[PDB]
């Protein structure tokens, strides 16, 4: 997160830590308690599915505080439109061997119903996104977690304002074309959250940008109501053996 | 009232019958009161709030 703050702990509760082999992966969002939603790009490296582990409760990765929970990471189901090496279709739902323990630091974040996301959500100007990723382009990632508000535009808007990847209907851009704000690398799979009356909704995962906080240049994000029935659907589902899933989108 | 507009009143989901009618929903972990719109906690750690600013006011 370039030109945010430290999101004060326990203040962004449903943010997710993924390790593999120890090494900080990538963010993600918790929306319930053995779910996890995060970005599909940062998957297509994994040499060994078998370590990749999910922490909840994270705040400041110097120090063992005592409210962060460790879970490995059961399964990792991608839409079977993602295709590795581009940016469309950036999404990822994993599921934990174990639920976390919902605490004072661990808590979901509600993954709306579409209609509303769609009818309500996406005219909600704001929303927060969070990670440990890097600082400043071409910079040292956080050690706090850490957090900024940024406004959605309009994709014609977007497209207008900018000046190369299209932004599809399965993206919207968030945040300044000044260089001012943005979220980097490293934050990828986190949490794009909207308040709406009392109530904060997952809306986008943060995806790709050129560069960070480049001028004439906005974050972009996954537009999460697209896939809220694909994300229902399978989680009404079993497991299957073996980590990797792709599942039929739409 | 209808869901496009205004979210139909409702604190949380919105939808459409057939006829002027609404009906608001809450999420799992919550549940619908009386005025048909406003949506309460049933847990101690519904979704979308945090703990220690719900503390904080309380
Ligand atoms: C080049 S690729 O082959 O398509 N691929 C490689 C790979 N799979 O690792 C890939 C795909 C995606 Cl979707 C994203 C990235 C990295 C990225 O752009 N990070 C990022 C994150 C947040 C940002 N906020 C801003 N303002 N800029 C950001 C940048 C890489
Ligand atoms: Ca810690
Ligand atoms: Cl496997």
């Amino acid at each position: 997160i370039v030109g945010g703050k430290v999101c004060p702990k326990g203040e962004c509760p449903w943010q997710v830590l993924l390790l593999v082999n120890g090494a900080q992966l990538c963010g993600g969002t918790l929306i319930n308690t053995i779910w996890v939603v995060s970005a599909a790009h940062c998957f297509d490296k994994i040499k060994n599915w078998r370590n990749l582990i999910a922490v909840l409760g994270e705040h400041d990765l110097s120090e063992h505080d005592g409210d962060e929970q460790s879970r490995r990471v059961a399964q990792v189901i991608i839409p079977s439109t993602y295709v590795p090496g581009t940016t469309n279709h950036d999404i990822a739902l994993l599921r934990l061997h174990q639920p976390v323990v919902l605490t004072d630091h661990v808590v979901p974040l509600c993954l709306p119903e579409r209609t509303f996301s769609e009818r309500t959500l996406a005219f909600v100007r704001f929303s927060l996104v969070s990670g440990w990723g890097q600082l400043l382009d071409r910079g040292a990632t956080a050690l706090e977690l850490m957090v900024l508000n940024v406004p959605r535009l309009m994709t014609q808007d977007c497209l207008q304002q900018s000046r190369s990847p299209n932004i599809t209907e399965y993206m919207f851009c968030a945040g300044y074309s000044d260089g001012s704000k943005d979220s980097c690398k490293g934050d990828s799979g986190g949490p794009h959250a909207t308040h709406y009356r009392g109530t904060w909704y997952l809306t986008g995962i943060v995806s790709w940008g050129q560069g960070c906080a480049t001028v004439g240049h906005f974050g972009v994000y996954t537009r999460v109501s697209q896939y809220i029935e694909w994300l229902q659907k399978l989680m009404r589902s079993e497991p299957r053996p073996g980590v990797l899933l792709r599942a039929p989108f739409p | 009232l209808i869901c496009v507009n205004e979210n139909g009143g409702c604190e949380q989901y919105c939808s459409d019958h057939t006829g002027t009618k609404r009906s608001c929903r809450c999420h799992e972990g919550y549940s619908l009161l009386a005025d048909g719109v406003s949506c309460t906690p049933t847990v101690e750690y519904p979704c979308g709030k945090i703990p220690i600013l719900e503390k904080r006011n309380a």
